[PDB]
RNA sequence: GGAGGCCCGCCGCGGUGCUGACGCGCAGAUCGCUCGUCGGAGCCGGGCAUGGGGGCGAAAGACUCAUCGAACCGCCUGGUAG
RNA sequence: UACUCCGCGCCCCGGAGGACUGAGGGGGAGACGGGUUCCGCGGCGCCUGCAUCUGGCCGCGGGUGACUCGGGCCUAAGCGGCGGGUGAAGACCGGGAAGGGGCGUGCCCGCCCGUCGAACGGGGAGCCGGCGGAGACUCCGGCAGGCGCGGCCCCCGCGGAGACGCCCGCCCCCCGGCGACGCGCACGGGGACCGCGGCGGGCGGCGCCCCGGCCCGCGAACGCCCCGCAGCCCCCGGACGCCUUGCGCGGAGAGGGGGGCCCGGGGGCGGACCCCGCGCGUCCCCGGCCGCCCCUGAAAAGCCGGGGGGCGCCGGCCGCGCGCCGUACCGACCGCAGCAGGACUCCGGGGUCAGCAGCCUCUAGCGCGGGAGCGAACGCGGCUCAGGGAAGUCGGCAAGCCGGCUCCGUAACCUCGGGAAAAGGAGUGGCUCUGACGGCCGGGUCAGAACUGGAACGGACGCGGGGAUCCCGACUGUUUACUAG
C-alpha cells in the first residue's frame, strides 16, 4: 500500500519508556504494533557490583525455582572470587586469634 | 508568514464539581472545600 | 604545541572572560584532569568522579581527597603530624 | 510600603532548602555503653556525593550491640579515607586517621574535624570542606581542654567531647571561579531559592529603604544600630567600622 | 471525555432524559395556553456545569 | 584504517611477516603513512627484503 | 502449538488424553503429498508429519475408535 | 433477534445494583435453563444492559419464545 | 580527535522596523513582509505550594482570571457635599 | 488560488473533466473540555448573515459488551489525622503518649498514623481472521498467557577439574538483590520503511519508439531446538605483546589453545499446503566505550535469593473459576457566534537537495458570509522604466545590490583565542570520454580532456551589501501581556 502510518496503541498516546512498539506485517497484509516490554535486570554481586552468572534476565516470578540458583554455598549471593576471600580471611584469621 | 481574547483560549481545568451536601457547583477540587455550603 | 602557544585547554572559551581568569583556570583543569598514583597499587590510574571523589580504574578502590587533585599540601602536613604524635606516646606508654 | 525580601524569607514557601535527594543527616555514632569502655570496629562501604554540600560522606557500617545484624552509620569523610578500611570508635581508639575518640586523648597539635561543643551532641564544629580544629592545651584540674576554631577564635571544651582525627575532604573548592552566570546558577539550584541578588539601590521607595531618587544613590549612612526593627536592618549592622584598613 | 466517574455520569443522563416537549395529549387534558417547556436545553448554546 | 588493518592481520596470521614487523606497520598506519592498499603491499617487500 | 513424534502420539491417546484426530493430505510444494496429523489436547495442539502418506493409515488404523477422527484431503 | 438466533444471546434490562453472579442465578432460577457467560453494560440515560448466553446444550430460541419474547 | 552559556539556519519560543494593512475590525490587541534566538541562565504539559496593606518580582510600581501607586463579592450605605 | 458540462439545481447526489491541502497535512487517531452533537428513516415552520431538494437544524426510533486495555493498589512533591497544646470563640498548632499481631487459647513477638495524593511515573498475563448501520485488544472462530480453588497419582539431590549444569520444599530472624533511573558528538548491530534486478498474474496508451509505463505477489502472539558480536568468568602456562574510528589492557597473570554465562535478536519446525536475489539511506531501539558537572541525575508496593534455626510429600495429570467502574462521537472545546485568535501528544512515502528548508507530487481528504457584468478616478498587493545617481528627507525610511559550491587571496589591531565569509578575484550547462579508491560483483565520490549551444549555465527556488570611525554597556541572558527591548 502506499500509506503505511499507525495509529496509538495504549490507552493515551505520550511516549513514556513503558509505551515502545515495533512494528510487523501481519498474515493480513497489515502493518501492527507490539509493546517493546522492559528488561529487568540480573542480580548483582554484594561486595562488588557485578552481575553474577547463570540467571537469566526475566523477572524471578516467572522462572523455576532451579532456574534462579546456583550450586554453591553462597550461590547467588557473591561471587566466586568474592567467596575465596571470605574464607581464607576467615580461617587465617581464626588460626592466628 | 494578549492578556484578553486569546488567553481565555487556554481554559479547560474544572476548578469547582459538585457538592456532596448541597450539590451546588461550588466544591473546589484542590482545597476540598465548598465555596457555598462549607462541607 | 602545535596548534595553540598559550591557551592551551583554555581554548574552548573563546575570547570570553578574560586573562587572569583564563589563567586560573589552566592550572586548576589542568589539575583536575591528569592521572594519579593509585596508593594500593602503584599504577597512574586514578581519576575524579566528583568533586572530592577519586576512583581506582584498574583496582576499583574509591578514595576521598581533594578537590581538583588527589592530594593537598595540608592533608600531607597532618597525616605527618599525626604520625610523628602516635610514635612518641607509644613508647612511653 | 510593603514587606520587603528579608522578611518575606523567613516565612518559609518558595525559600524552604531543597532536600530531595539527599542521603541524609551526617552525624557522629551515638556515644554508648561499649564504646565508653572499649572501642568499636566498624568498616568503611562507600563514598558518596551529597546533593548541596561540598564535602563528601562516607557510609560506615558498625556491628549491632543491643541485638542482631548491623547499624550504618553515615559520616563526613576526612581527606584520605578509603573504601574498605576499617575505623575504631571509644576511650581506647587508636591515634588514625578515621577514628573517633575524646579530645581528652588527643595529643596538642593534632587536626581534628567533626568536634562536638557539649558531650554527647553527635559533631558540630569542623564540617565544610577543607575545615579543621587543632587542640591547644589540657588542664587536667578543671577537665577543660582548648581548642582554635576555623575562625581562629578560642574556646574552651569539656574533655569527655568526641572528636575525628584529620581534616575535612574536598578542600580547594574555592580557589576555582564560577567564570559563568550559569554555573552559580546550578550551585545554588542544588540548595535554596537566593539567587540571582537584585540591589536595593535599583528599587522604588515602597520595596526597600534604599530605593527612590533621580539618581541611584543611598541617601543617609548604611550603618545601622543593632537595636533597628526588622524592617530596618539593612545595610551594614552594627559595623564597628569601615573601608579597606589594609594592617592586621 | 471518555474517562468519566459513574457519578458524573448518572447526573448527566437525567439532563437527557428530561429534554422533551409535552405531549399533546396533555397540552388539551389540562386546556394549556402556552405548549413549550422552556427548560429545554441545546447543546450548542447550553452550560450545565455538571 | 580497516582496509590496511585486516590486511595486516591477514599478513601476520599467515607468518608472512614477524610481530615486531607487524607492530611497527601497525603504527606507520595508524600515522597516516600509507594512502592506500598498493602503496602498503610495495612497501612490506622492501621492509623484507 | 508443539511438533509430537510419533512414539507418544498414540500413547497420549493410550492414556484417552487427545479430544480429536484431524487427518489433512498436503500436496503442494516442500509439503509432497505427505499428511500432518493435528491432535487437540488439553492444554497444546499436537502436529506430526508423517514422511509418506502409507505411514498415516497404519497410525490412525492404530487408534481407530480410540479417538475420533476428521479427514481434509484439500485438493486445491 | 438475529442475537438470539446466531449466538444463543438474549438481551435484558436490570437493576444498576445487580452483579453478574446475581444476574446469572436470578435468570436461572426465574427461568428454568442453565447460563454460559454474562456481559453487562450501563447506558447513556442510566439503565443496565445484559448479554446472556445460554449453555451449548440449550436452544436460546426455545427459551426466548416461551417467555413471549420470540 | 570532537570541546564550546561558539557561529549560519528549519519547527518552536519571541516581538525590531515598515511608525505597512485594519482601526463602524476576522479580532475589547489581529494580519503581512522584515526581524531576534535556536544545546543553553533553553522550551512545553500535568500535579502541588504561596492570598489582599497580603503574595510574587534577573525591579517596569510589574503581575495577582479583559480589574492593581492596593483585587473581586455582599453589607455598614438612600455614606457626606458651602 | 476554482470551478465547468450533462442527469438536475453556482452550493445536494452521480459520471466526466480541471484544480487544491502537500506526510510540522484542510490525512489517520488519542488526552482535556463538551454532553448525545453519533446511527437509520422522514422534513423544511426556525436556523444554515445568498439559496437549499443540504445540514452539528426539527420529529420518530436506535446505539457504548473486557481474567489479559485503563481506573480500583503503590509511593513523589504535598495534604490530612494524632493522648494533647493554645486561643473569648470560630479555630489553629502537635513525638514522648499503658498506641498491634500471630498461631489458636495458651504462649510468643512487638516504641510511635493514613484502602489520602499520578486515566503520562511503578505494575502478573493477548495475538490473528471475520462479522454490523451505529461497538470492538471487549462480539464470534481459532490459538495462547496469568492467578486461584478442588480431586487423583505423588519425591526430603545428583553431575563437573572448574566457571557452572540438570529434574521446581515451606515458616521465622538477619544479610542482600530486582523494581530503579543524567546528558552528549561519534561508532556497531537488529527491525520497519525505501529502492534496484529477475520470475508469475492483471491493466493503460500507442502520429513514431517501446522486453523503457502502472498495479499485485501476504505470514502474528506463543512452544521446542540451534546460532548470537562486544562484555564478564574458568583451565594449562608463564610474556614488548594484543588491539580501537577514538581508545584501552597485561606479572594483582598478557598472547595462544580449550571452555562457561548473559545478550529487548535471528534461523528451523509448529501456529499455516511460505516467489527469488541485492543495496544506499531514513526513523526507532539496543550495545561497548569515551567525555562532562562548586549540577551526580525519585520512592514504595510487590517479587525473589542467601545464612542460621524449625518443620515436611511438592511436583504431574484432570477439572472448575476470575467480582466493581470507563468505553458512542468531536478540535462539536474557550473567546456573547458555525469568530483569520488560543488549544497537549502519536504515526510521517517520491523527486530536486546538505536538508524534516523552499518548489511539484502518490496515498487520504476536499471546492467553505452567494453570484453576474464592466474593465473610470482612487485605494490595497505586485512589475518594468531613457539619462543622472541621495541633488529627496529630521534622518538612505522604503526599495534595490549581495548571496549556493570550488579554487585563488586576505590588513590594522588584539585579552594571541580572534578579527575572517575581512577586503577582493575566477569558474559552474549539455554531450562523448579517461583515471583514482573495495571484494573474493558493489559503490558512489573526487580529479582531468575533447566537442558543442544568442559571450549561456547556483538559468525557477532557496540564499551576507561592504568599509573607515566616535559614544554607551565587557560578553550569552531579562524587562513595562495592550504605545518604551
Ligand atoms: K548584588
Ligand atoms: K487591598
Ligand atoms: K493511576
Ligand atoms: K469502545
Ligand atoms: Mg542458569
Ligand atoms: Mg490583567
Ligand atoms: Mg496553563
Ligand atoms: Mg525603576
Ligand atoms: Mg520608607
Ligand atoms: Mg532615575
Ligand atoms: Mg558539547
Ligand atoms: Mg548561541
Ligand atoms: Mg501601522
Ligand atoms: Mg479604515
Ligand atoms: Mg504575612
Ligand atoms: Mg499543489
Ligand atoms: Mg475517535
Ligand atoms: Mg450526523
Ligand atoms: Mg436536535
Ligand atoms: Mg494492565
Ligand atoms: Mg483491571
Ligand atoms: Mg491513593
Ligand atoms: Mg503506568
Ligand atoms: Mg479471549
Ligand atoms: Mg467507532
Ligand atoms: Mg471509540
Ligand atoms: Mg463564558
Ligand atoms: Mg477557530
Ligand atoms: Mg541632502
Ligand atoms: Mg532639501
Ligand atoms: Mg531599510
Ligand atoms: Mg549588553
Ligand atoms: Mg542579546
Ligand atoms: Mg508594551
Ligand atoms: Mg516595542
Ligand atoms: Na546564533
Ligand atoms: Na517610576
Ligand atoms: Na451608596
Ligand atoms: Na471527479
Ligand atoms: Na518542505
Ligand atoms: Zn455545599
Amino acid at each position: 500500500m502506499a500509506d503505511c502510518r499507525v495509529t496509538c496503541r495504549f490507552h493515551s498516546t505520550y511516549r513514556t519508556r513503558s509505551k515502545i512498539v515495533r512494528y510487523k506485517r501481519t498474515p493480513g497484509n497489515r502493518l501492527t504494533s507490539l509493546r517493546v516490554k522492559k528488561l529487568p535486570n540480573a542480580p548483582h554481586c554484594a561486595e562488588t557490583g557485578k552481575q553474577i552468572h547463570g540467571i537469566p534476565r526475566v523477572i524471578p516470578q516467572h522462572l523455576t525455582r532451579q532456574q534462579r540458583k546456583v550450586s554453591r554455598p553462597y550461590g547467588g549471593k557473591l561471587c566466586g572470587s568474592a567467596l575465596r576471600a571470605h574464607i581464607l580471611e576467615s580461617f587465617l584469621n581464626e588460626e592466628n586469634q | 508568514a494578549s492578556k484578553g481574547t486569546a488567553s481565555f483560549g487556554k481554559r479547560h481545568t474544572r476548578i469547582h464539581g459538585s457538592c456532596r451536601r448541597c450539590g451546588k457547583h461550588s466544591f473546589h477540587l484542590q482545597k476540598h472545600e465548598c465555596a457555598s455550603c462549607g462541607y | 604545541a602545535k596548534r595553540t602557544k598559550k591557551v592551551g585547554l583554555t581554548g574552548k572559551y573563546g575570547t570570553r572572560y578574560g586573562r587572569a581568569a583564563r589563567k586560573q583556570l589552566l592550572k586548576i583543569e589542568t589539575s583536575q584532569k591528569a592521572k594519579y598514583t593509585c596508593p594500593f597499587c602503584a599504577k597512574d590510574k586514578v581519576r575524579r568522579t566528583a568533586c572530592g571523589i577519586w576512583t581506582c580504574r584498574s583496582c576499583s578502590k574509591t578514595m576521598a581527597g581533594g578537590a581538583y587533585s588527589l592530594h593537598t599540601e595540608p592533608a600531607n602536613a597532618a597525616r605527618a603530624t599525626i604520625r610523628r604524635l602516635r610514635l612518641a606516646r607509644e613508647d612511653a606508654q | 510600603g510593603r514587606r520587603i525580601r528579608v522578611q518575606r524569607k523567613g516565612a518559609g514557601s518558595v525559600f524552604r532548602a531543597h532536600v530531595a535527594r539527599r542521603l541524609g543527616a551526617a552525624k557522629l555514632r551515638a556515644n554508648d555503653f561499649a564504646e565508653r569502655t572499649g572501642s568499636v570496629r566498624g568498616v568503611v562501604k562507600a563514598i558518596l556525593h551529597d546533593r548541596g554540600r561540598g564535602a563528601p560522606l562516607a557510609r560506615v557500617q558498625f556491628p549491632n550491640m543491643r541485638g542482631e545484624g548491623r547499624v550504618n552509620e553515615l559520616f563526613i569523610a576526612p581527606e584520605g579515607m578509603y573504601t574498605g578500611q576499617e575505623v575504631f570508635s571509644g576511650n581506647k581508639a587508636t591515634l588514625h586517621i578515621g577514628n573517633i575518640l575524646p579530645v581528652g586523648n588527643i595529643p596538642e597539635g593534632t587536626y581534628v574535624c567533626n568536634v562536638e561543643e557539649k558531650p554527647m551532641d553527635r559533631g558540630c564544629l569542623a564540617r565544610a570542606s577543607g575545615t579543621y580544629c587543632l587542640v591547644v592545651a589540657h588542664n587536667m584540674e578543671t577537665n577543660k581542654t582548648r581548642i582554635r576554631l576555623p575562625s581562629g577564635q578560642k574556646k574552651l571544651i569539656s574533655s569527655k567531647a568526641r572528636a575525628m582525627i584529620g581534616l575535612v575532604a574536598g578542600g580547594g573548592r574555592t580557589d576555582k571561579p564560577l567564570l559563568k552566570a550559569g554555573n552559580a546558577y546550578h550551585k545554588y539550584k542544588a540548595k535554596r531559592n537566593c539567587w540571582p541578588v537584585v540591589r536595593g539601590v535599583a528599587m522604588n521607595p515602597v520595596d526597600h529603604p534604599h530605593g527612590g531618587g533621580n539618581h541611584q544613590h543611598i541617601g543617609v549612612s548604611s550603618c545601622v544600630p543593632r537595636n533597628a526593627v526588622p524592617g530596618q536592618k539593612v545595610g551594614l549592622i552594627a559595623a564597628r567600622r569601615t573601608g579597606c584598613s589594609g594592617g592586621k | 471525555s471518555a474517562n468519566k466517574t459513574l457519578e458524573r455520569k448518572l447526573r448527566l443522563g437525567k439532563k437527557i432524559r428530561m429534554n422533551k416537549n409535552i405531549p399533546r395529549w396533555v397540552i388539551l387534558k389540562d386546556k394549556l395556553k402556552k405548549r413549550w417547556n422552556y427548560k429545554r436545553h441545546h447543546w450548542r448554546r447550553s452550560h450545565l456545569k455538571l | 584504517q580497516r582496509v590496511l588493518r585486516r590486511l595486516l592481520s591477514r599478513y601476520r596470521d599467515d607468518e608472512k611477516i614477524d610481530r615486531h614487523l607487524y607492530e611497527t606497520l601497525y603504527a606507520k598506519a595508524k600515522g597516516n603513512m600509507f594512502k592506500n592498499k598498493r602503496v602498503l603491499l610495495e612497501h612490506i617487500v622492501g621492509m623484507q627484503k | 502449538p508443539n511438533t509430537i513424534t510419533e512414539e507418544n502420539l498414540m500413547k497420549m491417546i493410550a492414556d484417552g488424553r487427545g479430544k480429536k484426530l484431524v487427518v489433512k493430505s498436503c500436496s503442494k510444494g516442500r509439503l509432497q503429498g505427505k499428511v500432518k496429523l493435528k491432535l487437540r489436547t488439553a492444554k497444546y495442539l499436537y502436529t506430526l508429519t508423517v514422511p509418506n502418506a502409507d505411514d498415516a493409515k497404519s497410525i490412525v488404523k492404530g487408534c481407530k475408535d480410540k479417538v475420533e477422527v476428521q479427514y481434509v484431503n484439500d485438493s486445491e | 433477534t438475529t442475537q438470539i438466533e446466531k449466538n444463543n444471546t438474549i438481551v435484558f434490562i436490570v437493576d444498576r445494583r445487580a452483579s453478574k453472579p446475581e444476574i446469572r442465578k436470578a435468570f436461572e432460577t426465574v427461568f428454568e435453563t442453565k447460563v454460559a457467560r454474562v456481559n453487562t453494560l450501563i447506558t447513556p440515560l442510566g439503565l443496565k444492559k445484559a448479554f446472556i448466553r445460554l449453555a451449548p446444550d440449550v436452544q436460546a430460541m426455545d427459551v426466548a419464545s416461551k417467555m413471549g419474547l420470540a
